[PDB]
């Protein structure tokens, strides 16, 4: 996942505050900050005064303070606040546009972009207008990953996928195939995928007539609430309505028929952030309508199915003869080698199998789960949750398709005595932050969680 | 000519469609889902009669999958005949299948199951006076027997005799069809021709085995003591061949090296009647008589071993007998000891015949130890599911029905076999091997990854390890130089390439009784064959050793049994492979074999003290390169 949060901080301070102009986008940016950061926002939203850091440091006691550093670092990067070396101390206060737009949007304020929705006869039924949007996703997804029929008609979407290199498919040849980016599309399920595409279109639709605050105000307007009436008609900008209609065409606006009506607030705008329940001629057997087969014998036992889904399954397994309930396919090191040929690491597929194919592997996963976590310290042998035998073959296959390694962090120095390095190393394993070390070199290339706490303990 | 697909017709009936093949109407309300086209029968957790369903499938067919959620279905003609010989109602199985199997019973599948239940023999081989004759319960049976050259022409005109049917059953036809019908007593000579003509004319005969028409005389010098080793698959295999009440010899496909003769000695003793034992070769007759039959209850004073180079006491041997095929019939009919034993074999009436690996030697001589004598029983302790003696008149329908088959899950799991551990170490890669891999695509890379001095090291760790544990180590290394280079690198009294058998035996004596030498290296000369030594820690280096049927053999052959339980995995199987070399494909081929064999298996590439072992000779990539140059010579 590109972690779109890192994009909001990347946009400079003003366009954030420009973004922060709508109490909608004040109230919006608030829910993604880490819970420590959330707690430090609202305090100083209302008490109209800055606060010394010593109090904010004394507010957070021992471990959990790492989230206190997690809170403050994400806080500053997107500049919703202003640190102030006023008298050599640290005077913490919101980027005031955030706090009051929040406070306004808190106490019924002037978020008119937030209040841009309209309430009318909400004729959009629970089943109505999102099956198109759900089918919109189904057709384009079959198009993008490559279905038997790639019914994705989003020309603006297709250019973004090829132009953003969303799928490692030959856009010049029309190929919609899974590359490293296309493999990543197969990993980020609802948020992350809904995150990933929102980034490609922003990169694609960023040359002319962006109006990002309006784009972000319009994006946050359609996903913030069911604009319902007057969303695509009134509560939408010129480029925003084109984005709303483009979001309408992409399904992300379930823009009702006539192309000129209230914001068809499809559920697709909801899922991009909700990170909650995901279930969307006149027949749609669900929810467990999908099916697959993954067991200890390393074989597909398919009884339920879905074409694009089994097309996706076939992207890493041979298909031989689709039967009444089963598709003749057997997962092997050769079968995953179809994806390793594409450079697809055996990493996201790990999380994929534990989540996907479950509608047929419910009992199989449920029998695998066994609740062997409270029994884990009791019966020290976990009962095959989650299946480890597959991943080692994947890892060994990945190791067979491997031999490049690298690490993150930063090399560290000025470790003067062995006691501090020994004491720092000993505490590091307590919280788990040290990749590799050596007393001989007094150097290691890891995160700075070790450096921040020794400085904080020494300084305060 | 004389070949029958029905015995070996297993391996089909797995192909369906989606347009023509509809979802089974039971699919809504059916505990199973019989995929008839795919031949698969998935017995999910929803089947209440899953145990009842599981047994029925195992009879008529072979359950390929036994998954925790659902099982798997496969078709076996021998199973179909065996499930036909199972006796379950063909219609009754189908309906409980149809009601249970949500997938509707396939039309082809339904016909085969009914064809199993009734066919797999509709023959009419009648019997008279508690014996076998040329007759039939059905009419097409009496026609087959009377118009038979062996059944009819070899059949005496007498309808039946209590003693003649008792004695002669034109050999022993203790495998006939339904008796107590119209038939005539057959002679004492030659059911080869009986079976060789039902062979030529394709008479699948619904056969039985009348096990106390395994009577055959006043009681022989048999010591009915069960002191011979008993362990659980043998007894329920016996319980299958002992059936209801009294000893029936069936066909019980048993392995040589897991107490095969033990069921035969018991069934021979149980009948309390004259019995002969036939093993592969005379030299194996002594080996078999040596390595178990004195641990067994058998007193070899009675068991005259015969070679016709080995004259022994024929026609005076008071108790049971152990002879061998090439003796009992062959071009190797080579002193009148042989014939006179056979003259005695015909002379004395024998109740039971224990047979060991009849398949290797042509059935024609077995058909000639089935041409002359007319015992009452045999016992086919076969070793392979499909054999060159699978003629359309199978040796199953001359000894007794199948009681023991490829379903070696019911029986050995009852407590016979111990735990066997298998492992596959990935020897680390070093540039030259790959440069050696790069330069030649040929198979000559074989020893080029075998030589890996790191591979020597891991071996030595096991050596010090199993020496520390007082354990025993088998290494399977067919190289000569790098093995010598390694045996030189270890420096223990070592069995190696072309090891002197006395030195082999000396090292073996210094290996199993003495724990100082706790590492021997078995080259390709171990199989086949030596009297293979006991397996606690098997290491295998060479992995071509084709074909793979041998790799089943070696795995079975090299992993011998161990009466040591000090170690938690008393049969280690190891395979030192240079990772990233030519046999990663073939090392991956061995792993799938073992897990199909079911041996407990693992991978240990994070060796405890891998570089901490003694004798890091050639450890460096340079010396691995240097030994790689050393082995490019080989």
């Amino acid at each position: 996942k590109h972690s779109v949060t890192q994009y909001l901080e990347e946009i400079p301070q003003q366009v954030q505050n420009r973004l922060y102009t709508s109490p909608a986008t004040c109230l919006a940016i608030y829910r993604i900050l880490p819970p420590l950061a959330k707690f430090f926002i609202m305090a100083m939203v209302f008490n109209e005064n800055e606060v010394p850091l010593l109090d904010l440091d004394k507010w957070v006691n021992s471990n959990g303070k790492l989230q206190f550093q997690n809170a403050i670092k994400s806080m500053k990067s997107l500049h919703l606040l202003i640190p102030n070396k006023s008298s050599g101390t640290l005077m913490i206060n919101l980027n005031p546009t955030f706090k009051i737009s929040l406070r306004n949007a808190l106490t019924g304020g002037e978020v008119q972009n937030s209040f841009g929705v309209v309430v009318e006869e909400n004729v959009v039924s629970l089943d109505l207008l999102d099956e198109y949007s759900a089918n919109k996703w189904e057709t384009i997804l079959h198009f993008m990953v490559g279905t038997p029929l790639a019914k994705i008609p989003s020309e603006k979407v297709l250019n973004l996928l090829k132009h953003s290199k969303l799928m490692e498919e030959v856009n010049s040849t029309g190929e919609f195939k899974i590359t490293n980016e296309g493999f990543q599309f197969l990993l980020q399920e609802i948020n992350s995928q809904l995150w990933t595409l929102l980034l490609q279109y922003l990169k694609m639709i960023e040359t002319s007539k962006m109006d990002l605050v309006d784009v972000l105000h319009f994006i946050f307007m359609l996903g913030a609430l069911e604009v319902g009436k007057a969303y695509k008609i009134d509560a939408l900008s010129e480029t925003q309505r084109i984005m709303l209609q483009d979001m309408r065409d992409y399904g992300l606006v379930f823009q009702k028929h006539s192309n000129d009506s209230i914001f068809y607030p499809t559920k697709l705008a909801l899922m991009l952030t909700s990170d909650t329940k995901t279930i969307r001629g006149l027949k749609n057997q669900d929810i467990p309508d999908g099916s697959l087969i993954v067991e200890t014998n390393f074989k597909i036992y398919s009884y339920s199915n879905s074409p694009l889904q089994i097309a996706v399954l076939s992207l890493f397994v041979h298909l031989k003869a689709r039967f009444v309930n089963m598709v003749l396919g057997q997962i092997t090191r050769e079968s995953i080698r179809r994806a390793l040929t594409n450079g697809i690491t055996a990493d996201q597929i790990i999380a994929y199998l534990e989540t996907h194919a479950h509608p047929q592997m419910r009992r199989l996963a449920e029998e695998k789960l066994e609740k062997k976590l409270e029994l884990d310290p009791n019966c020290k042998e976990p009962l095959q949750v989650l299946p480890p035998t597959v991943v080692d073959q994947i890892r060994l296959w990945q190791l067979e398709l491997d031999r490049v390694i690298t690490y993150e962090g930063s090399l560290y120095s000025d470790f003067e005595t062995s006691q501090e390095y020994n004491l720092l190393s000993k505490y590091a394993q307590d919280i788990g932050v040290l990749l590799w070390k050596d007393d001989k070199k007094k150097k290691f290339f890891i995160s700075k969680e070790g450096n921040s706490q020794v400085l904080d303990f020494a300084k305060r | 000519p004389a070949d029958f697909v029905p015995d070996s017709v297993s391996g089909m009936f797995r192909s369906h469609d989606f347009s023509y093949l509809r979802l089974r109407p039971d699919h809504a309300s059916r505990p199973l889902w019989i995929s008839p086209s795919d031949g698969r029968i998935i017995l999910e957790s929803f089947s209440p009669l899953a145990e009842q369903a599981q047994d029925f499938l195992v009879t008529i067919a072979e359950p390929i999958s036994r998954p925790s959620h659902i099982h798997e279905y496969k078709i076996t003609a021998y199973s179909l005949y065996a499930a036909v010989s199972v006796g379950l109602e063909t219609d009754d199985i189908i309906s409980v299948l149809d009601r249970l199997s949500k997938v509707p019973v396939a039309e082809s599948i339904i016909n085969f199951i009914k064809g199993a239940t009734i066919s797999y023999g509709k023959v009419k081989l009648v019997i008279k006076h508690n014996r076998y004759f040329v007759e039939t319960t059905q009419a097409d049976i009496l026609q087959m027997l009377l118009n038979d050259s062996v059944i009819g022409p070899l059949r005496i005109d007498s309808d039946h005799q209590v003693q003649p049917p008792e004695d002669v059953l034109e050999r022993e036809e203790e495998d006939d069809d339904i008796d107590a019908v119209h038939s005539f007593e057959i002679a004492n000579e030659s059911v080869e021709v009986v079976k060789k003509r039902c062979q030529e004319i394709d008479y699948p005969v619904l056969e039985e085995y009348d096990f106390r028409n395994d009577h055959r005389n006043p009681d022989l010098d048999i010591d009915l003591k069960p002191s011979t080793q008993i362990r659980p698959y043998q007894e329920k295999s016996l319980s299958k061949m002992f059936g209801n009440g009294r000893a029936r010899s069936g066909i019980i496909v048993l392995p040589c090296g897991a107490g095969k003769t033990l069921v035969g000695i018991t069934a021979a003793c149980t009948i309390k009647k004259s019995v002969i034992v036939l093993c592969t070769s005379s030299v194996s007759v002594m080996q078999w008589r040596q390595q178990f039959l004195q641990w067994c209850t058998l007193q070899p004073e009675n068991c005259a071993v015969f070679t016709s180079d080995n004259k022994e006491m024929f026609q005076t041997e008071s108790g049971l007998v152990v002879s061998t095929y090439s003796m009992v019939a062959n071009t190797r009919n080579r002193s009148h000891d042989s014939q006179k034993v056979m003259d005695f074999l015909t002379g004395r009436e024998w109740g039971f015949i224990i047979l060991d690996e009849v398949h290797v030697v042509p059935a024609a001589m077995f058909r000639r130890v089935v041409s002359t004598i007319a015992a009452h029983a045999k016992l086919g302790l076969t070793a392979t599911l499909v054999r060159e003696d699978d003629k359309i008149g199978d040796l199953n329908f001359l000894i007794g029905p199948k009681l023991y088959e490829a379903n070696w899950m019911e029986l050995s799991q009852k407590g016979h076999i111990a735990n066997v551990q298998c492992a596959e170490v990935w020897c680390p890669m070093t540039a030259e091997f790959y440069q050696e891999y790069l330069r030649e695509t040929a198979r000559k890379r074989m020893l080029l990854y075998i030589m890996n001095p790191t591979k020597f090291q891991a071996c030595q760790f096991l050596i010090q390890y199993h020496e520390r544990r007082g354990d025993k180590i088998i290494v399977f290394s067919d190289n000569v130089y790098a093995l010598q280079e390694y045996a030189l690198k270890m420096g223990k009294p070592f069995i190696y390439g072309s090891t002197p058998q006395q030195e082999r035996m000396n090292i073996l004596q210094n290996f199993q009784y003495n724990d100082q030498i706790n590492t021997i290296f078995l080259s390709k000369v171990g199989d086949t064959s030596i009297d293979l030594p006991e397996a606690t820690c098997l290491i295998q280096i060479s992995s071509h050793y084709g074909s793979r049927r041998q790799e089943a053999q070696r795995l079975g052959r090299i992993l011998r049994a161990k009466r040591r339980n000090d170690e938690g995995f008393n049969a280690f199987f190891y395979s030192l492979v240079s990772k990233d070399t030519q046999e990663m494909y073939y090392s991956t081929k061995r792993q799938a074999f073992l897990v199909d064999q079911g041996y407990a298996f693992k991978v240990i590439t994070h060796l405890h003290g891998m570089e901490n072992i003694p004798n890091l000779a050639y450890a460096s990539p340079r010396e691995r390169r240097e030994l790689l140059q050393e082995v490019l010579l080989k």
